[PDB]
């Protein structure tokens, strides 16, 4: 999940 | 009787973290790949959603108490709700008058064919049309359109989250706030707040509906391709 | 002297695929994400690369061999050759008037700071578009610029490759066509050859230089998001 | 390698 996690900040 | 300042502060929050990621106007549309009316509708389809995605982060990370959860309940969380928020949120472009997702001109007015041509079924649509005339007829406040949405991220009966008390706490304190709106500054509401919260239940049908038509989807790498990483990454299976 | 039948045949099939596989009127580029003048430029050329790549595929499916070899050395082959493919068949839309692609209006011309939008810097460009000077100079032929890609993409020495001497044997019957071709159908083409040739080792420094800025931005999770599944999966570095 | 494979027929 690295893109949520990116956008989760 | 009366909200308290705290009740207050989560309403006005909410309201603005909805503004802050939703826009009226739908300009961003042009940025996706266009329209074409086999599964012509889809680059189009998965660019609105992928886009739809990202704005419903932008909300939950500004939902009171969202943001204290550790990483992998946000992100089992997000997975779970997000085309439940999704379909929420299309209640706002959402017409009675021809049954149809208007949203700016007419190469972005959706009807259910539309999504027909984006690799899904009557078995999906035809809920979903039926959801979105009952949530219509409610007729919602926006403040109760954005504590529901709140209702539903913070749901704990999802896959995969693990502090279910600390989740089923913060999604009562949202409960308490929208039962609260509705009898004090909802006049006839007398049985909203049931009727919203059976919306919820539809919502959890309609998310396995999709869940297994967007799985056809996703295996078929012809089909596959034509989504989105952030798409591909929420939709998707892995832990 | 003269060319053989099968010289010929070998000819025929790759120019025939060069036409099934690239529309001069780039009619398609109207379905990719818009073009936008921080890496504003990113979604369309994702869009425009991954288009090629599948065009790309077609191609290579066709000159005579490939479909002969394993599914594994065709993946080898396509994707450590795909952006010099690439590269080559974008010379065609390649303008010495402007330095820039033309490709339909002018939406669709693309100069230098368009790409320099979409990750990429002028370590990349400044060979690339001296390449695509020196190649549009020589002034190929149809049956040159299509036996050039061909050579290209049946190379021995990529990564992954197995059997580098079936590989090595199909290029080298495709380069006995390029050389009669040149010596019987080309005047003054004294010296062609060797320059075409030399135009295959500045792709390598091309493919390199750009896989490196790729790794750059595939590496950022904000930018890997607007790439495509098929750009991810052929630059990818999976085995 | 999904996509590339189905590409490749
Ligand atoms: C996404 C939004 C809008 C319409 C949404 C809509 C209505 C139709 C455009 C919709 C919503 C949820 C599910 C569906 C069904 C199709 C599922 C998505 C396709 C994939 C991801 C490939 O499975 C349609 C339009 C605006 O209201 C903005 C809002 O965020
Ligand atoms: C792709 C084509 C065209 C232009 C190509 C061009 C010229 C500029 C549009 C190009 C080609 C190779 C590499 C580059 C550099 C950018 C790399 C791609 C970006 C990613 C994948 C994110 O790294 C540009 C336009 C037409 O000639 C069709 C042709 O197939």
């Amino acid at each position: 999940h690295k893109i949520l996690h990116r956008l989760l900040q | 009787h009366m909200l308290s300042d705290e009740q207050m502060q989560i309403i006005n929050s909410l309201v603005e973290a909805h503004h802050k990621t939703y826009d009226d106007s739908y300009s961003d549309f042009v940025r996706f790949r266009p329209p074409v009316r086999r599964l012509s509708m889809l680059p189009h389809l998965a660019d609105l959603v992928s886009y739809s995605i990202q704005k419903v982060i932008g909300f939950a990370k500004m939902i009171p108490g969202f943001r204290d959860l550790t990483a992998e309940d946000q992100i089992a969380l997000l997975k779970s709700s997000a085309i439940e928020i999704i379909m929420l949120r299309s209640n706002q472009s959402f017409s009675l008058e021809d049954m149809s997702w208007s949203c700016g001109g007419p190469d972005f007015k959706y009807c259910i064919n539309d999504v027909t041509k984006a690799g899904h079924t009557l078995e999906l649509l035809e809920p979903l049309v039926k959801f979105q005339v009952g949530l219509k007829k409610l007729k919602l406040h926006e403040e109760e359109h954005v504590l529901l949405m709140a209702i539903c991220l913070l749901s704990p009966d999802r896959p995969g989250v693990q502090d279910h008390v600390r989740i089923e706490a913060l999604q009562d304190r949202l409960c308490d706030v929208l039962q609260a709106y509705i009898r004090i500054q909802h006049p006839g509401g007398r049985l909203l707040y049931a009727k919203m919260i059976q919306k919820l239940a539809d919502l959890r049908s309609l998310n396995e509906e999709h869940s297994k038509q967007y799985r056809s989807l996703s295996f078929q790498p012809e089909h596959s391709m034509q989504l989105t990483p952030l798409v591909l990454e929420v939709f998707g299976s892995e832990v």
